[PDB]
């Protein structure tokens, strides 16, 4: 487990691992707004 | 002239009826050795003990057997994945008891194919056409390669690997779904998909351009011409391009193919397809079958069948 | 499950995170 | 013993050279070829 | 004898695939 | 304390996340990075000022 | 190899040389047996290599004499009895009684004699008692089924777990076939088997010598019957 | 941004419109790094926050904790993990550094000149510059032969790695003697593939590890200074494609092929992968069962060493093609398997029956029936089980996960290299496009048949 | 039977080295035009 | 037809005839599947264990070197001695403070020893085995002195 301090921080680490695959989805939605150029 | 260039000149020649090339120089020669040894085990190779339980399994259609029950066994247990070149056996005798053949013919076979892909992309570059056919060719490589050799690694013995006869084939199959149940993994899903789909693409597209060109010009274009599009059950634009429309005929069944071949491959390394065996459960919880139960069932019955002499200890780890 | 709701709060500020950029450029019609 | 046998399996040989005669022909082959081809073709 | 039978129609098979290569009707077609 | 620490871990956070925001708008803002990079280097000077408050408190905590 | 030679050698170095399946030599110790003290001593580190596996077969001739014929071994290696523990004595006199106990007794060995016939046959010394001079030391010894009552047949027929009836072809399921189908005799039979020891080194207590021993052939459950397999080899052991 | 009425490439190839802007490929590669640093930080404090000490990090499906613990890190004897925050330290530091790398990519893919040429000439690259690309391709060989003798020196000083060889029992041990013997070093890279030698996936001592980094990290620094100050000899550039995407072609092949290789070090090897932490190898989990009913029967008053199995090729106990002792049943086919808990009970001849009559020490039976239960065995919804199994068991091997997954990977890269090269040959050539319509070579060939 | 390896080892060379050397011939120049 | 025999085999429990089930048993912590609790509980009988070691490093190990004998040697190595490390350290750990550190120290002193001596029958150097070999005895010696 985190240590006791960082202990109150564990659902943030819980939803850090999953961070990357949002980057690749929200270049999709930048092309959406960009309308694919 | 120098002579070494004259070779590579008549070795990159396009006047030969067949292109040979650099990957030919090597496919040719291990392809003919596949091929001879192929046809001269499926005739006249001795019993080979596949299991090393000392119980040699008879193939060859000299020692009884038949086109659809003779095969090429499987290199010996005892053996697993080391090398058994026929200078290393002590007697030729041995080497075919030991099931040396099949791993010769494998060998000697899966370069050939390997090459054959740098082939094709070698004519494509002298004829001066795009690369990517042997893309396309990398997707039953693939799975060849992962029948005859991923899979026989992971397992950690030749044995394992698809034996080179039909009946071997089937065998293979059941025993494979009875430790894997390849049906219920995600990718052999796509696979079938991929035939099952690309079958269905096949027919259409035939159908379309056969009626269309049914009379050089384009493959539908006396249809457009006319202008009558089938948009009624065809409302769509996206293959209005017949570029599109043949990358996606290329496409889907590549594209599932390799995802079967990888789910083969993953399955090689123990990771077996959903196991949902007992999932259901009631209140007081007692299990309530499932139709996954029963395909368990009878994953028990190939299990509790399959090497019968060839288990001394209850958990089939290997 | 309040460690879960806080986890959930998390997730969608995260997640929109990176849409508000997006929005926000667009809005005043930055270089998306 | 009963037979005899190269008993090279298992033992991890350089390019399964369990002879010095297999060694030699390796490289007296690729000599002879890198000499045609360079001959043919300048490499540098 | 059956094996016999088998050898001759695998070995018959080939040989059509050979003339269908290289005795082919040459393909004036495109 | 641990308190300390913790406050100071989510303050570094709510800086994070408005760099996170922040930054690559100011980036692609027109002219708004020449005149807004000072404050973008304001904002990052605090967020690595956090960073090493957070590692001192780990040693005291 | 010595049994320190081999002891120097680590597995990986033993590993794929195929020395394993070979018995230690005594290239120590005196030709002369007198020296060997009288009395009982662990017959330990008992090893048994076959120099030859021959097999009665009759001659040519339909009447021709059925004598040993040469044969090519198909199990690579894996032939060679060792880790055996037993009783071996030796009175004043010549007087020597050699006794197996427990270790690889056993050893499953096909070999194929000319014509490409597979004769598969258990080489093992089981219960061997022999009680000859220091040299031919006459004895009996054991010779197990091949296979097990548990082994089922391609068919499934077997022993203790077997279907004991032809399943495949209902209607004959029980006939003739009796003799293959519901027999799966696993009896063990006898072999003769004689010791000779042609050096003993008494500082290290080691002793080898030459091995001698025809014993019956795999009988497939009593599907065919056996055949005179007569294996030659040196022996050698350790009397500690 | 960029349009693919002035790129010629659609949005689906919006990435191949950089491969001209040095400025901005700089900074997706930089952003991508950041991304690579992230997962590496976010994943470990994930798992350092879902680990348990009361069970082994493989039942934990953990898959990075296991990598700084082979390090020797919050380890201790036996394997046990003593503390974590080691790997806490390792999570925070990845998760902020991926910030410093993020900021940097996303400001070379924005505020950053698309291009560096014009200004920063060092960092400013055109393909077909050979001495150029040498010239960046030895800064970054120098850079990996640093990274090697940094774990060269981690294990001869700043602690050690833990070694499951280790005398005495499995601990951290501190290289004092790294092979350096180039036979030794060099034999496994021209040992056979194929069982038994194993090639490089042999490797089972610590000290040729090491020895061996230490060679890899003198080449590569040495090869960089050589690529920095030599330029492509005639024979390379009239046997090469100088282009972009030629270049991405011969990396996309090459780490293809390390793919394949990571997933066999994972699945095979146990030196590096210890089974402590990544638990049990499918070779070794079979002759640990092969072992817990020896014992058990043993016990109960059964002789392994006569004991004839159904076939009659010994029911325990056999002989290895080549002669060794090896355990019976199907297990023979890992007859070459070797682990720290089998070893001392094995001898010069295969395993040596003595010691399996007594002195089998207790660990080496409890160790055996661990990994017995734990086998690689496990099915896509992580219930651990051979096959055929109830949903009881919620287990997967990492191994399996790690070996499944670069498999894959190396799989898809290998396809990415023949798709890159095939198109870099045919954009040089000039025909990646298509056929000229006028300039048809076939048109011109011979009319073959 | 080292006779035999030793001629496979010959011939295996031999195959390979021609694939080798044949595409260090210039390949890339076998192109159709440019 | 015939009764299955019986055979009273109750005294395979008394030797360690669990050992394989409580290993295998999930449920139990891993320190307790792995019997390191089990030690770490019982100070006697990890102290007996140590003393087997000790005996096995002393009394034993330098026949081998005399006789060549490698690969038993270095397997005489590890086995039982595989736990003398975890031994020694929970031995240690009974001490406190200073009392504990000393002792951690001299355990660590003899750890590099018994390394030391391990490479030496891996390059089969009898004649450094041999006196590494001593200088284990003497630094175990010191440790045993100190854990008891
Ligand atoms: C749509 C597709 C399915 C989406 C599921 C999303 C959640 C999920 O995924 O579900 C799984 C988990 C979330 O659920 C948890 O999944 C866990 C999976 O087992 C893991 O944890 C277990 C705990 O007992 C064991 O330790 C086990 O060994 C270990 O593998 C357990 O089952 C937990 O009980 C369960 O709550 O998320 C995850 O894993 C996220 C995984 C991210 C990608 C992992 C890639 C792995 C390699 C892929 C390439 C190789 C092979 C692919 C083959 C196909
Ligand atoms: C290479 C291809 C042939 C591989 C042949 C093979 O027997 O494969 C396995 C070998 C590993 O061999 C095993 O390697 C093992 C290493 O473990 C050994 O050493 C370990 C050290 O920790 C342990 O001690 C362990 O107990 C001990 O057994 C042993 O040596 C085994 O005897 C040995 O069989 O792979 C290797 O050597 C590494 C080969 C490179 C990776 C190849 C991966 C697959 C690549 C492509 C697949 C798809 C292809 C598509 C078409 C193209
Ligand atoms: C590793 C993933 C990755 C990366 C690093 C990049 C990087 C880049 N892409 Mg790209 N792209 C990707 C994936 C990626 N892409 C995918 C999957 C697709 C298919 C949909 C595309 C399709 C695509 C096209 C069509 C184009 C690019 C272009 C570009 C370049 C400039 C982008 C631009 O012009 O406007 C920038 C975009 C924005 C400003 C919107 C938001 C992007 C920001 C920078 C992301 C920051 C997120 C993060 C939370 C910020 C952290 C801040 C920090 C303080 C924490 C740039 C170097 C353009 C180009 O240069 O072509 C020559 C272009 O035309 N991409
Ligand atoms: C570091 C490796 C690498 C790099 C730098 C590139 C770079 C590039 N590739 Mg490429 N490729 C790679 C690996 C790589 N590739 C591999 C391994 C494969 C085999 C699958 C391919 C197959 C491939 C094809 C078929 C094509 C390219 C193309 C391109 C160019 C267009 C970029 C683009 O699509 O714009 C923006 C980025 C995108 C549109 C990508 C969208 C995001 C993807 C589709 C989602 C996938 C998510 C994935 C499932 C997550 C799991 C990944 C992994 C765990 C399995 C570009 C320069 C195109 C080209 O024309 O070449 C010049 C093209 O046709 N690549
Ligand atoms: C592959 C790694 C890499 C490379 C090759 C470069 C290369 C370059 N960077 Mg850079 N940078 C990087 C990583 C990298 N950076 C990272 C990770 C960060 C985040 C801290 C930065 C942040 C950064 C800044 C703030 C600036 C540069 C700048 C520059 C350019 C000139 C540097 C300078 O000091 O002169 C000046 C140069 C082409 C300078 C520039 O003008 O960009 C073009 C500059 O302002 N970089
Ligand atoms: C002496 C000059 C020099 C030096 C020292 C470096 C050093 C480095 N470069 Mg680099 N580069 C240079 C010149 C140089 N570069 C030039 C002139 C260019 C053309 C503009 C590039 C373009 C470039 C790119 C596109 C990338 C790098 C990257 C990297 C880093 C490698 C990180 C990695 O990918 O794996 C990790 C390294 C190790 C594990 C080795 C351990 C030590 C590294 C620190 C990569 C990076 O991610 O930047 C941070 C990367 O993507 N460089
Ligand atoms: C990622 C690592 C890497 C990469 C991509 C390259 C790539 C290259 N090297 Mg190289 N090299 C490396 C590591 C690497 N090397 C190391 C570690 C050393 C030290 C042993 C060398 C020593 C070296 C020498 C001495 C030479 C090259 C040469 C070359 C070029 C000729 C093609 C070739 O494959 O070499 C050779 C051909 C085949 C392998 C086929 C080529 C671009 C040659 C060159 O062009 O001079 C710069 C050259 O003579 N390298
Ligand atoms: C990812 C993709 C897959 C690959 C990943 C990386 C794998 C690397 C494996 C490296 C193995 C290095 C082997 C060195 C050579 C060797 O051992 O040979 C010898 C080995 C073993 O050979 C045996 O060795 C024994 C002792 O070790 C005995 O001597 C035996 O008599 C001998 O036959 O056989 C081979 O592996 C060679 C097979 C290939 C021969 C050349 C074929 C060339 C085909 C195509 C060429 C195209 C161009
Ligand atoms: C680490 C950390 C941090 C940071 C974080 C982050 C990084 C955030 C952001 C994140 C992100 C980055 C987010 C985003 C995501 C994405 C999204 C949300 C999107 C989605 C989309 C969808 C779902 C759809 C799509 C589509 C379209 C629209 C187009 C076409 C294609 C498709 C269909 C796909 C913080 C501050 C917390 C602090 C602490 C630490
Ligand atoms: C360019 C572009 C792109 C993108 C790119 C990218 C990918 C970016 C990224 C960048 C990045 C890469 C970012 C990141 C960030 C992160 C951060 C910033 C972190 C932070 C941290 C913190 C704040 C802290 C935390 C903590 C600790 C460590 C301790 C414990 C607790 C906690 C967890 C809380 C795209 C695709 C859209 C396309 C278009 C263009
Ligand atoms: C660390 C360590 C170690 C070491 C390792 C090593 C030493 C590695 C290296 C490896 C290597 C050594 C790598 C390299 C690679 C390279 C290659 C494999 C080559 C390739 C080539 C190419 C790719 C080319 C081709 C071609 C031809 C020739 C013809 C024309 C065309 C071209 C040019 C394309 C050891 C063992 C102790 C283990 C432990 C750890
Ligand atoms: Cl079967
Ligand atoms: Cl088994």
């Amino acid at each position: 487990k985190l240590p006791e301090a960082y202990a109150p921080f564990a659902p943030i680490v819980d939803v850090l691992p999953v961070i990357p695959v949002f980057f690749i989805l929200l270049a999709f939605v930048w092309q959406a707004a960009v309308s694919f150029r | 002239s120098s002579l070494w260039a004259r070779f590579c000149e008549w070795i990159t020649s396009t006047e030969n009826r067949l292109y040979i090339g650099w990957f030919g120089v090597i496919m040719i020669p291990c392809l003919l050795t596949a091929t001879s040894v192929f046809i001269i085990a499926f005739i006249a190779a001795p019993p080979v003990d596949i299991d090393g339980i000392r119980e040699p399994v008879s193939g060859s259609l000299l020692y009884g057997n038949n086109i659809i029950t003779g095969a090429v066994i499987p290199t010996s247990n005892a053996i697993g994945l080391h090398f058994y070149p026929i200078w290393e056996a002590a007697s030729l005798d041995e080497w075919l008891y030991n099931g040396g053949p099949y791993q010769l013919i494998v060998c000697h076979f899966l370069l050939g194919v390997y090459c054959y892909m740098g082939r094709e992309w070698e004519l494509s570059f002298r004829l001066g056409m795009r690369p990517w056919i042997a893309v396309a060719y990398s997707a039953p490589v693939a799975a060849a390669s992962a029948v005859f050799l991923v899979y026989p690694i992971g397992q950690g013995s030749f044995s394992d690997g698809m034996p080179l006869g039909i009946s071997g084939t089937f065998n293979f199959m059941i025993v494979f779904q009875a430790e894997h149940n390849i049906l219920m993994h995600p990718f052999h899903m796509l696979g079938v998909a991929g035939v099952f789909g690309g079958s269905l693409f096949s027919a259409m597209h035939g159908s379309l351009v056969t009626s269309s060109l049914i009379r050089e010009e384009e493959t539908y274009n006396i249809v457009a011409a006319h202008g009558y599009f089938g948009r009624l059950i065809f409302q769509y634009a996206s293959f209005n391009n017949s570029r599109s429309l043949h990358f996606f005929l290329a496409a889907w069944p590549v594209i599932g193919i390799w995802f079967t071949a990888l789910g083969l491959s993953t399955m090689a390394f123990n990771l077996n397809g959903f196991n949902f065996n007992q999932s259901v459960v009631d209140s007081q919880g007692r299990v309530l079958n499932t139709w996954a139960d029963i395909i368990n069932r009878a994953n028990l019955g190939m299990e509790v069948m399959h090497e019968r002499n060839a288990h001394n200890f209850p958990l089939d780890l290997a | 499950n309040i460690e879960l709701a806080l986890t959930l709060v998390s997730l969608v500020l995260v997640v929109s995170a990176g849409p508000l950029v997006v929005v926000l450029l667009s809005a005043r019609g930055g270089n998306l | 013993l009963v037979d005899e046998r190269m008993n090279g399996d298992g033992t991890g040989r350089p390019f399964g050279v369990n002879d010095p005669v297999l060694g030699w022909v390796l490289l007296g082959v690729f000599g002879t070829m890198w000499a045609i081809w360079f001959i043919g073709q300048k490499d540098l | 004898m059956e094996a016999l039978v088998y050898t001759f129609l695998l070995v018959g098979t080939l040989g059509i695939i050979f003339f269908s290569i290289f005795f082919r009707d040459p393909p004036r077609m495109i | 304390m641990t308190s300390i620490l913790q406050v100071a871990l989510l303050a570094l956070i709510f800086v994070s996340f408005a760099l996170v925001v922040g930054v690559p708008v100011v980036f692609a803002t027109p002219n708004g990075w020449t005149d807004n990079k000072g404050a973008v280097f304001s904002g990052l000077s605090l967020w690595l000022l956090l960073v090493f408050v957070v590692g001192i408190l780990n040693s005291f905590v | 190899l010595t049994f320190d030679e081999i002891q120097g050698l680590t597995y990986l170095q033993v590993k794929g040389s195929g020395i394993a399946n070979t018995c230690p030599v005594l290239e120590s110790g005196t030709t002369n047996l007198k020296e060997l003290k009288a009395g009982s001593y662990k017959l330990e580190n008992f090893c048994i290599e076959p120099t030859s596996f021959t097999v009665k077969e009759e001659s040519q001739f339909k009447g021709g004499e059925t004598e040993f014929v040469k044969t090519k071994l198909m199990t690579r290696l894996t032939y060679t009895l060792d880790a055996m523990s037993g009783s071996f004595k030796v009175g004043s006199d010549g007087s020597a009684e050699l006794k197996e106990d427990d270790g690889i007794d056993y050893a499953a060995t096909t070999v194929q004699l000319p014509g490409g016939e597979r004769v598969a046959f258990l080489f093992t010394i089981k219960q061997f008692d022999g009680k000859g001079t220091l040299d031919g030391i006459k004895g009996d010894f054991l010779v197990p089924s091949y296979r097990g009552s548990s082994f089922l047949d391609p068919k499934g027929r077997g022993g203790s777990t077997g279907y004991d009836n032809a399943v495949a072809l209902p209607a004959r399921a029980d006939a003739e076939e009796l003799l293959k189908e519901n027999v799966k005799i696993t009896k063990a039979l006898k072999g003769s088997a004689v010791f000779s020891v042609a050096k003993v080194d008494p500082v290290t207590g080691e002793i080898a010598g030459v091995f001698e021993s025809i014993q019956p052939s795999d009988t497939d459950l009593g599907a065919k019957p056996p055949k005179d397999i007569k294996v030659t080899g040196l022996w050698y052991a350790q009397l500690k | 941004g960029r349009d693919q009425e002035t790129t010629g490439f659609a949005w689906w190839s919006g990435n191949a419109r950089l491969i001209n802007l040095s400025g901005k490929l700089l900074g997706a590669h930089v952003a991508h790094a950041g991304l690579i640093v992230f997962w590496a930080g976010a994943m470990n404090l994930f798992e350092v926050s879902h680990f348990v000490p009361e069970k082994p990090m493989y039942e934990q499906g953990l898959i990075l904790l296991p990598h700084i613990a082979t390090l020797g890190y919050g380890v201790g004897p036996g394997g046990e993990i003593i503390d974590t925050f080691p790997y806490f330290v390792s999570g925070v530091l990845h998760l902020i550094s991926s910030a410093v790398l993020g900021f940097g990519g996303v400001y070379h893919s924005l505020i950053g000149p698309e291009t560096l040429e014009e200004s920063y000439p060092f960092f400013g690259y055109v393909w077909k510059d050979k001495n150029k690309m040498t010239n960046i391709l030895g800064y970054h060989l120098i850079m990996l032969g640093l990274g090697a003798w940094l774990l060269v020196w981690k294990a001869m000083y700043f602690g050690g790695v833990y070694d499951t060889w280790a005398p005495g029992g499995g601990d951290v041990r501190v290289i004092t003697n790294p092979t350096t013997n180039a036979a030794v070093i060099f034999g496994y890279l021209v040992k056979s593939p194929f069982g038994g030698d194993g090639w490089i996936c042999s490797v089972d001592n610590m000290e040729d590890i090491i020895g061996g980094h230490i060679w890899i990290g003198t080449l590569e620094i040495l090869g960089g200074i050589w690529h920095i100050y030599t330029t492509p000899w005639p024979w390379a550039r009239r046997a090469f494609v100088w282009s972009g995407e030629a270049y991405l072609s011969y990396s996309l092949g090459a780490i293809g092929v390390m793919g394949f290789i990571a997933c066999c070090m994972s699945w095979f090897n146990n030196t590096a992968y210890p089974s402590e932490f990544y638990g049990p190898t499918g070779p070794e989990a079979s002759q640990s069962q092969a072992f817990t009913f020896l014992v058990r029967d043993q016990r109960l008053g059964a002789n392994v060493a006569s004991a004839q199995g159904p076939t009659g090729l010994g029911k325990y106990l056999m002989r290895s093609p080549t002669g060794e002792i090896i355990f019976g049943g199907e297990t023979m086919r890992f007859w070459d398997f070797r682990g720290p808990w089998l070893e001392p009970l094995r001898g010069p001849n295969g395993l040596d029956l003595n010691k399996l009559k007594n002195d089998i020490q207790p660990w080496q039976e409890r160790r055996a029936a661990e990994y017995m239960t734990h086998a690689p065995l496990g099915s896509l919804n992580s219930v651990g089980g051979v096959a055929t199994e109830i949903n009881a068991v919620n287990f997967v091997s990492p191994r399996s996960w790690l070996a499944c997954s670069h498999f894959c990977l190396g799989f898809f890269f290998f396809i990415g290299h023949l798709w890159h090269a095939g198109r870099a040959r045919a954009a040089a050539a000039g025909f990646e496009k298509g056929i000229d319509r006028f300039d048809e070579p076939v048109l011109s060939m011979r009319p073959l048949d | 039977m080292l006779t035999l390896k030793i001629f496979v080892y010959t011939v295996v060379t031999f195959f390979v080295c021609l694939f080798i050397f044949g595409f260090l011939s210039n390949d890339p120049a076998r192109n159709p035009g440019k | 037809l015939t009764p299955v025999d019986l055979f009273d085999d109750r005294s395979v429990r008394d030797r360690g005839f669990d050992l394989i089930y409580e290993a295998r048993d999930l449920d139990l912590p891993q320190n307790v599947r792995e019997g390191f609790t089990q030690a770490r509980a019982s100070l006697d009988e990890t102290k007996k264990r140590v003393k087997e070691s000790e005996a096995r490093i002393d009394a034993d190990l330098d026949v081998f070197i005399q006789k060549s004998y490698w690969t038993e040697a270095r397997e005489q190595l590890r086995r039982q001695v595989g736990t003398l490390r975890f031994d020694l350290n929970t031995l240690a750990s009974t001490k406190e403070k200073e009392a504990k550190k000393a002792a951690l120290g001299l355990r660590k002193e003899f750890i590099q020893a018994v390394e030391d001596l391990d490479f030496a029958l891996r390059e089969k150097d009898q004649a450094s085995a041999a006196k590494k070999l001593e200088i284990t005895k003497a630094k175990l010696d010191s440790v045993l002195a100190a854990v008891l």
